[PDB]
RNA sequence: GACUCUUAGCGGUGGAUCACUCGGCUCGUGCGUCGAUGAAGAACGCAGCUAGCUGCGAGAAUUAAUGUGAAUUGCAGGACACAUUGAUCAUCGACACUUCGAACGCACUUGCGGCCCCGGGUUCCUCCCGGGGCUACGCCUGUCUGAGCGUCGCU
RNA sequence: GCGGUGAGCCUUGAAGCCUAGGGCGCGGGCCCGGGUGGAGCCGCCGCAGGUGCAGAUCUUGGUGGUAGUAGCAAAUAUUCAAACGAGAACUUUGAAGGCCGAAGUGGAGAAGGGUUCCAUGUGAACAGCAGUUGAACAUGGGUCAGUCGGUCCUGAGAGAUGG
RNA sequence: CCGUCUUGAAACACGGACCAAGGAGUCUAACACGUGCGCGAGUCGGGGGCUCGCACGAAAGCCGCCGUGGCGCAAUGAAGG
RNA sequence: CGCGACCUCAGAUCAGACGUGGCGACCCGCUGAAUUUAAGCAUAUUAGUCAGCGGAGGAGAAGAAACUAACCAGGAUUCCCUCAGUAACGGCGAGUGAACAGGGAAGAGCCCAGCGCCGAAUCCCCGCCCCGGGGGCGCGGGACAUGUGGCGUACGGAAGACCCGCUCCCCGGGGGGCCCAAGUCCUUCUGAUCGAGGCCCCGUGGACGGUGUGAGGCCGGUAGCGGCCCCCGGGCCCGGGUCUUCCCGGAGUCGGGUUGCUUGGGAAUGCAGCCCAAAGCGGGUGGUAAACUCCAUCUAAGGCUAAAUACCGGCACGAGACCGAUAGUCAACAAGUACCGUAAGGGAAAGUUGAAAAGAACUUUGAAGAGAGAGUUCAAGAGGGCGUGAAACCGUUAAGAGGUAAACG
């Protein structure tokens, strides 16, 4: 455990590490989309809902 | 419904009429006791009963709405006679009026130590003991089955509205609350026989 | 009535859950009540049996006033072995004759600071409950 | 036979650890329900699957 | 064999059936599931009013059925057009636009205008900013009736 | 077309089903082509494909890759629909252009063999029995 | 008196009946999660006394951590004052995880390599021994090194 | 088996089973006494069935008669004494008499078996009589290689890659 | 001397040594008529929806011309009708 | 006669990545029988079914009309009820057999190519620099004019003027742990009692379980919108209305022939092969082949998409007018186990001492197994395959009888 612990410090920011200390959590896991490139919307549609947002109504009775 | 699969997962062929046995299919292969022996009938031991309970057999059953508005009616007009009430064995011979009605501060109930005290006086006691009385094993298969306790039904309570009515008796053993919008036949006719007793509150 | 559905009401898992019990959870499982004395000196009903605790059986042959030291929680058989509960065998030798802790009641605690902490606990939570008189 | 491979001998070695009696303090434990070992091989009658 | 007097059947069962029945015994569990979600989405969208947005009246078409109407999928563009509101607005208001629907009458156009102009003096459009209301509602308009509104609209 | 993988063309009984030669194959043979880039390259995705030519013996065809993995992929919404995993091997469930349409789908009189979403789709339904609890 | 037959009492043989039930079956609900970071599966191994089952991987009937708070138990053993800070069980996020297996240097009812680094005998010299690391196919982006009586330019 | 109902029955003895005991019913069957047993059971009103057996060369399990019968007869053969032992036609030692008769009933291997090998101990089962014996049971022990094989080579052939 | 098939079985027709236990007209759909019930020129929610928080309750209640629809209230003609 | 561009194409244990196998209840794509029924049988039927092959997901597929209609018109997909055993198919026999409208559940819409304009305005990689990918640099590489990005897609769109309206939008309850009411009161049964009397106590808790029978009150729990504890849930930026001038679309595809399968699809519903092979006020559809002509309808040959829906596998729960050890899964147990077969594969039997081991010390006969006493226990008529212990069958005692085999009315 310390030895693993201090490989992890120093590989702490690089850009490539080890596979056994980058996480394992599933393989399909590993394969998803990251949380950045999740949620990049076009340019089209990010003009859409800044000029058509929902809005919040109410209906009368 | 049993399994679709009983009885039918081995492989078993009849042997013919050149051998001395009778022409039930016999499992194959050899070396142990199931080896040639008989299979897939009903007769067989390990066989596939016959006519295997399926899983669409009809259930339910659908009654008219007349018809079941009229069991209803039925079952309360049954309820204001003393003779009906009392031949299904409730102990009213010091109830002051059938049918008996309490007023609405009873629903606004909490404790279950004023909820008996109400029935004390009401001379509606002794029909609880004559629950506590009947409380016995049941006999048969159903102590397997998680249908162990049997026990006398009581009086119904019958309310318009829940202020607290439903905590205050729900404890007592063989109560049965109804609220009065919602009433059922299964609970103001037990075992299809007219005349459980019954008591209202003025609202309902 | 149960009206949570979630915990079970069956018979067979009942009785499963019961005898292949983890041994953390028998030990919840095989309590014991404490004396009159000992429910109002502390505010506590019933407490899980310890190795020496002092403890006297109320159910049974060996029924009677006699106090007698727990020497032995053998949770594996749901029975406690205390001194004075014996009988010789054929050999002239003694054994203990194990009683299930439900028959018992504990007339002095063995206390340290793990069953002082577990015994303000349990009376720190009825002390919730008697405020909710009103 | 006399010659054999590795990976037989070794077969043949976990059969033989395991053709054994059961030990007597077995029988002395709680929720025993055990009384002999019921899966013992014999060279002469039963044959392995090898 | 037919016997004296009846009917000639022709059941449908020689094609391994038995394999397929769909029994029904979930029913009254999907209809509480189903009904768990109505309340569930109904207390996301909190006084947006429960069953979605405004609906026209569609005459329903073939000679068994035309003297009937019904609600339809949505507003035709041309009802969009003469009632005065963008057609990328409207659902963001709950109008439900249709953008294939023809309007071949006037007096089934008109009837859906009338539609669109009650709707839109009845319902209440808050602010994008509480703190700063551009020009949706009074803060009046906004307090005493807030409601969700049930049943369709 | 394709000729029935029988031995000596001894298909055995009922001569409705005796046809060894004139038989057809039910997908297309550009989609077949699809099918055989997607086997072989299994790492991408199959976008679509098209004619380049043919012979009297061969046909060809250009099919349409897309790395699922690269970042100029990856990083594109409206092309990262692709790097989902729902659409791995779509050409052997049979869904890109080719293959979809030898499925008979369609809007119409002319397709309902397909009303469910596949012809298989459309069976099971319609040879299910509902038996619901109240008969 | 034997033998035989009938009936009863008692004694066997046998395991029906009855009672029991940590098991099924059926319906419903909620989740809906494998794998080159080596899966499913298989093999062999592992306990003081231990064959099977079960659990586990040369750290091997388990290590750490956390919650729990005095056992485990067939026998023995020695523990652990329960705060000179923790028995046991549960949970499990840290660490470990033999060989085969998509199975990955090549091969397999067997066995033989290649490359680089380290150690030992050497006392850089690379022969021997030990150790470590890499050495499969397909494919993408990029790189490097090329090939062409392919298309050309300048000479 | 389920809904009801009997202020039902029961460790002061339920079910079940047995009975030269008492009776009832045309019968299906039932009630009571006695014995055994050791924890649950039954009556009425409805409800629901995987609801009643002598047969199917029926299925599975048990058991008879046959019957202490058929049998324990292929390849020439045993005998005396002693020892151990509770016990000897069968073990061991000696003595005799014999057989295989070197294409062996001898001495070693290949396949195949898998510990049967070898000691000591047992004396239940098993070795179709019996055993003091065993290839059984228990407890221990035992297979050592530069040179003997595998390993290497190709054979009939099997088999990827390019296609 | 029983079961069985048969014009005909005590049969020199077949099956049955003996005992226990298991062992064979079921369930779904569609019809037909008969009977019981409710409503009645109508009838029926079967699907969906609404209702303290799901012991029982996966039940029960309610909807409204939600009556959409089924069957029934009109026949005949191949069809225009 | 070399040097250099590019194009085609090689080799690397090149730098960084990705695919392969499993499971497979449900889902998609293919392939695809024969038993059977027709009282024979060959078309039909079984059946687009079983088996076979491939590929997925937590659902999948489908999906925003080349639609339905013919009406006063509806308006993506999916599912339910109905349409309906109906139109239609069919040795017009057996048999098969949908759709639209109506009513519900759910409801959500969009994106390119092209045509065009914007000084390629675009993307990947590397190096350095600031936050835990962001941001900023690089006379840093490369992709790319054989076309990246913005605007923009049939519901039209754009660019101009003209009128008008402004201050935006996005991003940085669940799980686990410990606790919480009230009789071991008196009397009497019993081997023990949770029994039976008596006097109760809690009740928002009288579900169930354990405990030496049968327990609201002994113990765990149960009830409670009960408690405490721990853990998880900077970017970016105008819009609308009118008017003029322009801009408008997917080809070996449609379609036709013919062959084969398929369908309710009938002079051809879909799909495929092969040959022929387009058009642009065109093309498709308008359920009888054809010519002619009005009218309606939609815009094929590119793409994405939640919900409602399915689920005999998995993880984890809950329940039952179910079964009760020859039943229920093959498996209540050292069960896919022992054993059988070269292999593919086949495949059992087997639950119960007692409350507690108190599991019979000791004496005595025997070589031992086995007995006789003695002892445990309420009980060994519970003695380690032991609850109860039926019958067939057997031994023994008792009673009765016996040459037409017994048995029976
Ligand atoms: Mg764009
Ligand atoms: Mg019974
Ligand atoms: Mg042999
Ligand atoms: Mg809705
Ligand atoms: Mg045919
Ligand atoms: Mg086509
Ligand atoms: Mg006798
Ligand atoms: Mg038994
Ligand atoms: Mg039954
Ligand atoms: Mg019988
Ligand atoms: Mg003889
Ligand atoms: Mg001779
Ligand atoms: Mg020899
Ligand atoms: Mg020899
Ligand atoms: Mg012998
Ligand atoms: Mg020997
Ligand atoms: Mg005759
Ligand atoms: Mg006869
Ligand atoms: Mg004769
Ligand atoms: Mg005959
Ligand atoms: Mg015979
Ligand atoms: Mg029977
Ligand atoms: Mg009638
Ligand atoms: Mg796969
Ligand atoms: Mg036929
Ligand atoms: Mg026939
Ligand atoms: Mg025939
Ligand atoms: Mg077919
Ligand atoms: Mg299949
Ligand atoms: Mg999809
Ligand atoms: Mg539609
Ligand atoms: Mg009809
Ligand atoms: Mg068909
Ligand atoms: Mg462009
Ligand atoms: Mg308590
Ligand atoms: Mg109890
Ligand atoms: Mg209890
Ligand atoms: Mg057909
Ligand atoms: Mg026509
Ligand atoms: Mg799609
Ligand atoms: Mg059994
Ligand atoms: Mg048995
Ligand atoms: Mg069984
Ligand atoms: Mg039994
Ligand atoms: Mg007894
Ligand atoms: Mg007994
Ligand atoms: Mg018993
Ligand atoms: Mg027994
Ligand atoms: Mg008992
Ligand atoms: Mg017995
Ligand atoms: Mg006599």
């Amino acid at each position: 455990q310390t030895q693993k612990e201090n490989l992890r410090k120093f590989y702490k920011g690089k850009k490539y590490k080890p596979l056994d200390l980058r996480p394992k959590k599933t393989r399909a896991m590993r394969r998803r989309l990251n949380k950045h490139e999740e949620n990049l919307k076009t340019k089209k549609q990010q003009r859409k809902e800044r000029l058509y947002p929902l809005r919040k109504y109410a209906v009368k009775a | 419904a049993v399994s679709e699969l009983a009885g039918h997962q081995t492989s078993a062929e009849s042997w013919g009429t050149g051998r001395a046995v009778a022409r039930i299919p016999r499992v194959r292969g050899g070396g142990t006791h199931r080896s040639g022996q008989g299979a897939f009938g009903n007769m067989c031991r390990g066989g596939r009963m016959f006519a295997p309970t399926k899983t669409w057999r009809r259930w339910h059953r659908r009654v008219n709405t007349t018809q079941k508005r009229y069991a209803i009616c039925s079952a309360l007009a049954a309820s204001a006679l003393p003779a009906l009430v009392m031949s299904k064995g409730h102990r009213i011979e010091e109830v002051p009026e059938l049918p008996l009605v309490v007023e609405d501060k009873v629903e606004g109930y909490k404790k279950t130590k004023e909820a008996v005290l109400l029935l004390k006086k009401l001379k509606a006691w002794n029909d609880i003991k004559k629950v506590y009385a009947s409380q016995r094993m049941r006999a048969g298969k159903g102590k397997m089955r998680n249908r162990r306790r049997i026990q006398r039904r009581g009086p119904c309570i019958i309310y318009n509205e829940d202020n607290g009515i439903i905590k205050a008796f729900r404890n007592i053993p063989g109560i049965t609350l109804l609220n009065v919008s919602k009433l059922n036949i299964l609970k103001l006719a037990p075992g299809g026989h007219v005349g459980r007793f019954c008591i209202w509150t003025e609202s309902a | 009535m149960k009206f949570n559905p979630f915990v079970t009401s069956d018979r067979s898992k009942n009785r499963k859950r019961h005898f292949n019990a983890p041994s953390h959870i028998r030990r919840k499982i095989m309590s014991s009540p404490l004396s009159k004395e000992l429910r109002q000196k502390y505010n506590v009903r019933s407490m899980p049996i310890r190795k020496d605790d002092e403890v006297q059986v109320v159910r049974g042959h060996y029924k009677g006033q006699q106090i007698g030291k727990v020497v032995q929680v053998y949770r594996k058989k749901y029975v406690i072995y205390i001194e004075r509960v014996q009988r010789e065998k054929a050999n002239g030798t003694t054994v203990h004759v194990g009683i299930h802790p439900s028959k018992v009641v504990i007339t002095r605690l063995k206390l340290d600071k793990d069953r002082k902490k577990i015994l303000e606990r349990k009376a720190k939570s009825r002390q919730v409950g008697k405020e909710k008189g009103k | 036979s006399s010659h054999k491979t590795f990976r037989i001998k070794r077969f043949l070695a976990k059969k033989q650890k395991q053709n054994r009696p059961i030990p007597q303090w077995i029988r002395m434990k709680t929720g025993n329900k055990i009384r002999y070992n019921s899966k013992r091989r014999h060279w002469r009658r039963t044959k392995l699957g090898l | 064999a037919p016997s004296r007097n009846g009917m000639v059947l022709k059941p449908h069962f020689h094609k391994d059936w038995q394999r397929r029945v769909a029994t029904w015994f979930n029913q009254p569990a999907r209809k509480i599931r189903r009904r768990k979600a109505r309340q569930a989405k109904a207390r996301r969208i909190a006084p947006r009013p429960a069953s979605g947005p405004i609906r026209p009246i569609v005459r329903c078409p073939t000679v068994r059925y035309h003297t009937k109407v019904r609600a339809g999928r949505g507003f035709s563009l041309e009802e969009l057009r003469v009632a005065g509101i963008h057609k990328k607005v409207a659902r963001t208001i709950g109008i439900s636009v249709d953008p294939r629907r023809r309007n071949k009458s006037t007096e089934s156009l008109q009837a859906n205008v009338q539609r669109l102009k009650e709707y839109r003096s009845k319902l209440i459009l808050f602010p994008r900013k509480p703190s700063a209301p551009k020009k949706g509602d009074s803060s009046a308009e906004e307090l005493k009736l807030a409601t969700q509104l049930t049943g369709p609209v | 077309g394709r000729k029935r993988p029988v031995p000596k063309g001894a298909t055995y009984g009922k001569p409705v089903h005796h046809g060894v030669n004139q038989l057809k194959f039910a997908r297309s043979l550009q989609s077949v082509a699809e099918e055989r880039a997607g086997r072989h390259c299994g790492a991408l995705r199959v976008l679509n494909s098209y004619w380049v030519g043919e012979d009297s013996t061969y046909k060809f065809f250009e099919v349409i890759l897309i790395d699922p993995f690269h970042k100029a992929i990856r990083r594109n919404p409206d092309t990262q629909w692709i790097t989902k995993p729902v659409h791995k091997h779509r050409e052997m469930r049979g869904l890109t252009s080719a293959g979809r349409k030898s499925r008979g789908l369609g809007k119409g009189h002319k397709f309902h063999h397909t009303i469910g979403g596949s012809r298989r789709a459309a069976w099971r339904r319609r040879n299910t029995l509902q038996l619901h609890r109240y008969r």
